[PDB]
């Protein structure tokens, strides 16, 4: 069960920190999606090919 | 070696998802390369006077 228990926290480890680096990935993805709404929905970019 | 390998298989999907990891990352790569290179369309040539 100690055995078990170090795999399956191992594989909870991995899962969770991969789901951190997804979600700074997101959260980038995120603050870009705020930018490209006050700047493209809320105004108008003068930044080229943005 | 055969012996490790079988008993590689015993952790579940630890090398298939190093390998979709390293494989994302891979083709980030090519995304970033693309998106910042391959902005343009057409390849343009300099004429001979300068």
């Amino acid at each position: 069960i100690d055995r078990l228990i170090t795999g399956r926290l191992q594989s909870l480890q991995t899962y969770v920190t991969q789901q951190l680096i997804r979600a700074a990935e997101i959260r980038a993805s995120a603050n870009l999606a705020a930018t490209k709404m006050s700047e493209c929905v809320l105004g108008q970019s003068k930044r080229v090919d943005f | 070696s055969t012996e490790c390998s079988n008993l590689l298989l015993q952790y579940g999907s630890f090398c298939t998802q190093l390998k979709r990891a390293l494989t994302g990352i891979a083709v980030e790569q090519d995304k970033n390369t693309q998106e910042v290179f391959a902005q343009v369309k057409q390849i343009y040539k300099t004429p001979p006077i300068k």
